[PDB]
């Protein structure tokens, strides 16, 4: 459980079918995979060493994707789905495609960041729409067992992850966009001195600045909403969803620049 | 009378209560010790009759309506110009044989003299033994109640009588309902208060149901037959 | 001489857009929308916007410049030329009465304003069920007029407007027409009674017409005012002009378009421009995120000291140079050891050295 409100009672049922499966990938910063470019600022053939959150060289991946069928599972909202959100995640997504008459559809699982995921605190949103990406961090009243829909061949549910009837007090929103064609995406989430930053990225490159926001509180949790849909079963398309995602660590990194800001190199100075 | 308050003794000092087969069956004013008014349908044929029919006057209550009351009823004069199926002319003239002694609670009312001026709402108040029910039973005690008078073109549309109203007839009531008069009030005396003196204006003929909206009484003008009244008081 | 330059993190209110709309409503239809977590300018709204007169109860003008609320909630409206005093902070006119009730218990502003007339159209609707149930339609009455209420009635889900066949097939006078009704309802209240001669005498209910009825307490519907936040309940309904004579429970009861009584319409049109009244209503003094910026700095023209360029603070000279190693995402420029040498305006989309 992690919101509140009872918004919707359709088929909760309850078995044992999902645990986190551990990645073969390593994680590899020689050519600047993990990395970040700094908020707002600009480098030219410069070597600097920057202390920050940074993920640890040679660090297995653990996946928190869930997909059903017009069923949702009450120990998909426990532990270990439910992770402590102690410093930071760097997170590789998959970019699953769909066809419909030949027609190119993106959507991938969607995060929340929150404490009590309750209207007296803001917790953070991030979902795709098709192309643009939304940012909320708002005063949502979290569903106890929320869930997000596919657009394109729908599935049986509705979407139903949180209920106001009106817009809350937000203190941010805006959206971006990505490439469509894509089939692997990056992000970066940290908080330090209470500020939350963000950073994301299209392609194998240091991921790129979002924004910044100060709320003083420390957020501690993190989850994964589960996507429902009829077509990315292993039935149908041969489709699969996949999210990982590793822990973060204040380390020191060697960045290199070259004659027009492009990360080239960079050394973890740890390994 | 339906939702009127009982009214004290010594308050309307002209009700004749007409008792024949030795109950009360309709009202009447007295305006000269000689002559009572009343209605004409109710004075009709086989009950047309100079006998058998007894006044009561000064009684208060149906309590002491016993044997012995005023004098024996003369010859009836009623309006030859009377009709039975349609409505007109409704009113009957009733002779004493001995004086009506004008006792403490005895005072007879003044006729309307031609020119009067009367408000189109003008208040004015009925009086009689009715009921207050559906058809009722009986009353034992006098009950009154103020009304107002309607005007006769909105008295006469479509959605209240449609063209059943005389120039001899006048409307009473509220449209609204709850206040109306109701079977056995025949010869109901209709007064009015002007300059501090009462006049008889309204002589109860007809109606339909009682107390009920969009269906008011209907009283006989007193006015158009003055000068029958006259000639018929000079002749005897 | 000082530059601030900042990126903001909520976007612009966009009222100016949604107040100069083409589809201006009427009265009978006058729209609500909610602005909240955005940032706007005052002064410049009044100014794009045409103003006659603005004017706030409960509140004073100058402290809106430069507060924060939670959320505004604004009402718009087409003024017929002949009711403008009706809009008065408290009058027993029509359309504070049938239309739309100004609030006086809050803090609320009231704005007057007008539009070019040759692109304006009126939207007129009735926001009325049982009304829209029964047989209504559009009005279709003429360009560029606004339609108001003058009267509103109000009924349960129990009334019907017609008569039983049975009971009106009885009726050798004065015989109301019957047609049949819907699944659950109550039919008209009408009863046979006699009079002198005439034994079939049926009234019913609801006499002449129920703006000027004899007997309120007898008709079903219901004369009623418009609350605070609700639309008008209905017109009212000529029950006399409802249905068809004789009918053999085999038809549906649909009154005529001269049936609904208690609505007037007039004109807007004043100087080739047409007056439209607008209420905001504020809900939070000094809490929220819907603030103004009509008291911060104006992102005035880059001199090429005392700069506070996106967080960063110093005093020093700029020079207007080419640069393409900015991206979208980056603004600032520093040095191998943390110091700022350039930045880039995110209005003009020029770089400058410092
Ligand atoms: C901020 O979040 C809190 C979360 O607790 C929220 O409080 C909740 O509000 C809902 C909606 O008002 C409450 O749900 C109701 O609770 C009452 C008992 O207090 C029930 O009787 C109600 O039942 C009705 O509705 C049912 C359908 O849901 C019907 O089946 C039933 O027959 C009744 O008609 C209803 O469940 C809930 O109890 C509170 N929770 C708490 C702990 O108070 C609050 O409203 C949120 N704030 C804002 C501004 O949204
Ligand atoms: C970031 O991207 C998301 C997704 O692309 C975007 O959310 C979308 O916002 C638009 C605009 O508010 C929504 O469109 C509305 O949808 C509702 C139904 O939910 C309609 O009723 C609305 O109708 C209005 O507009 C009509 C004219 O087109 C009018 O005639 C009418 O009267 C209404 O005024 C309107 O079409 C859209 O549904 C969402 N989509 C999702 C998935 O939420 C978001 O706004 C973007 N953020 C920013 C800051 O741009
Ligand atoms: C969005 O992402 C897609 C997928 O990565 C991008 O398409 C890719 O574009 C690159 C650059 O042109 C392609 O690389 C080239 O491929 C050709 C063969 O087609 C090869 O001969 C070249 O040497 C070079 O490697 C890549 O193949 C292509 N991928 C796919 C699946 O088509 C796309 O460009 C991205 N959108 C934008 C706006 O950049
Ligand atoms: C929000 O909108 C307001 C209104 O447009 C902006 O303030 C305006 O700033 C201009 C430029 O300084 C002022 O013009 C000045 O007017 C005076 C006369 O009033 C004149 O003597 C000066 O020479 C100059 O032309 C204007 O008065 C002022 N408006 C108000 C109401 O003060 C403001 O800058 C806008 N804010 C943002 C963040 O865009
Ligand atoms: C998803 O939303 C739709 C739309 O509201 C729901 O369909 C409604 O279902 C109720 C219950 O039977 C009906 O009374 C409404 O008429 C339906 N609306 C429409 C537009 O068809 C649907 O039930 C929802 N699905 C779930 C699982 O809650
Ligand atoms: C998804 O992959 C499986 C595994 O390859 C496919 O199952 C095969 O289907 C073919 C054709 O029906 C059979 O000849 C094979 O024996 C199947 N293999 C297994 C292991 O069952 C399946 O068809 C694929 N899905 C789609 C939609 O093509
Ligand atoms: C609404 O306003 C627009 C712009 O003011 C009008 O468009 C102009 O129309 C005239 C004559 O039709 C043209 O000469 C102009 O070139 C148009 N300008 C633009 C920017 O399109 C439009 O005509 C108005 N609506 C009506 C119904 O007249
Ligand atoms: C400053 O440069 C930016 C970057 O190109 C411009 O933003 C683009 O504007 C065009 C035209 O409106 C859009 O089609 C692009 O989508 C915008 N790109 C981004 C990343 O926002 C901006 O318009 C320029 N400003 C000025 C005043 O020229
Ligand atoms: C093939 O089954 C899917 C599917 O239909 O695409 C795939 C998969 O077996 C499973 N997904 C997860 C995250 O456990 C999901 C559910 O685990 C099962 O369907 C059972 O669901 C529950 C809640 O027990 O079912
Ligand atoms: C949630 O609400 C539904 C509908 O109101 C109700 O049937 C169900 O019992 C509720 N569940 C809980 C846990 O309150
Ligand atoms: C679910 O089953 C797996 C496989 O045996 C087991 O390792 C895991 O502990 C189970 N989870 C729970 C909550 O029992
Ligand atoms: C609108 O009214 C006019 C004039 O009465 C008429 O000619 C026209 O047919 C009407 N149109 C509709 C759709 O009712
Ligand atoms: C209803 O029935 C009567 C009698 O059968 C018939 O005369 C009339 O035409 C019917 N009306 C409709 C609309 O079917």
């Amino acid at each position: 459980v992690i919101g509140d409100f009872n918004c919707t009672n359709f088929a909760i049922n309850d078995l044992n079918t999902t645990v986190p499966r551990i990645s073969e990938y390593v994680v590899d910063v020689s050519y600047g995979l993990g990395t970040y470019y700094i908020l707002d600022r600009v480098y030219l053939n410069t070597t600097i060493l920057f202390t920050g959150y940074f993920p640890k060289s040679g660090a297995n991946f653990r996946d928190l994707s869930l997909k059903g069928t017009t069923y949702l599972s009450t120990l998909w909202y426990q532990k270990p789905f439910l992770s402590d959100f102690n410093n930071g995640i760097f997170s590789r997504v998959k970019n699953t495609k769909l066809y419909v008459n030949k027609t190119l559809y993106s959507e991938f699982s969607t995060i929340v960041i929150g404490s009590v995921f309750i209207n007296n605190s803001y917790t953070i949103v991030v979902q795709p729409h098709n192309g643009v990406l939304e940012i909320t961090a708002c005063q949502y009243t979290m569903c106890e067992y929320p869930h997000t829909i596919c657009k394109s061949k729908g599935s049986s549910r509705n979407e139903s992850w949180h209920f106001d009837k009106s817009e809350p007090l937000c203190l941010f929103k805006k959206n971006f966009t990505y490439n469509v064609s894509t089939d692997w995406l990056y992000f970066h989430f940290y908080q330090e001195r209470g500020t939350f930053y963000a950073y994301y990225a299209d392609s194998g490159m240091p991921t790129t600045f979002l924004f910044s926001l100060y709320l003083g509180t420390l957020l501690s949790h993190y989850y994964v909403l589960p996507l429902t849909c009829n077509a990315i079963s292993s039935n149908t398309d041969n489709e699969t969803l996949q999210y990982w995602v590793t822990p973060l660590s204040k380390r020191q990194y060697l960045l290199k620049f070259d004659n027009r800001g492009v990360i080239t190199n960079a050394v973890d100075c740890s390994s | 009378i339906v939702g009127g308050e009982s009214a004290l003794p010594g308050a309307w000092p002209w009700q004749v209560s007409l008792h024949v087969q030795n109950v009360h069956v309709c009202g009447g004013s007295i305006i000269t010790p000689e002559w009572i008014v009343t209605a004409a349908h109710c004075v009709e044929k086989p009950l047309n009759n100079p006998w058998h029919w007894t006044a009561f006057a000064g009684i208060l209550r149906q309590s002491f309506m016993f044997y012995g009351a005023g004098y024996q009823v003369e010859k009836v004069i009623s309006h030859p110009n009377y009709d039975s199926k349609t409505k007109n002319n409704d009113i009957a003239l009733m002779k004493l044989q001995k004086p009506l002694t004008f006792n403490d609670l005895v005072k007879p009312v003044c006729l309307p003299n031609p020119g009067m001026m009367l408000q189109p709402e003008q208040l004015c108040w009925i009086s009689g033994w009715g009921a207050t029910e559906e058809k009722g039973k009986t009353s034992e005690v006098l009950n009154a109640a103020k009304v107002l008078l309607i005007e006769t073109q909105r008295c006469n549309s479509r959605y209240v009588y449609d063209n059943l109203i005389t120039p001899a007839m006048i409307c009473a009531g509220f449209l609204q309902g709850n206040v109306d008069s109701c079977q056995g009030d025949s010869g109901g005396p209709l007064v009015t208060s002007k300059n501090n003196i009462w006049w008889l204006i309204g002589d109860t003929s007809w109606g339909s149901g009682c107390a009920k909206a969009y269906r008011p009484g209907v009283y006989g003008n007193v006015m158009v037959f003055t000068d029958w009244i006259y000639r018929q008081m000079r002749a005897d």
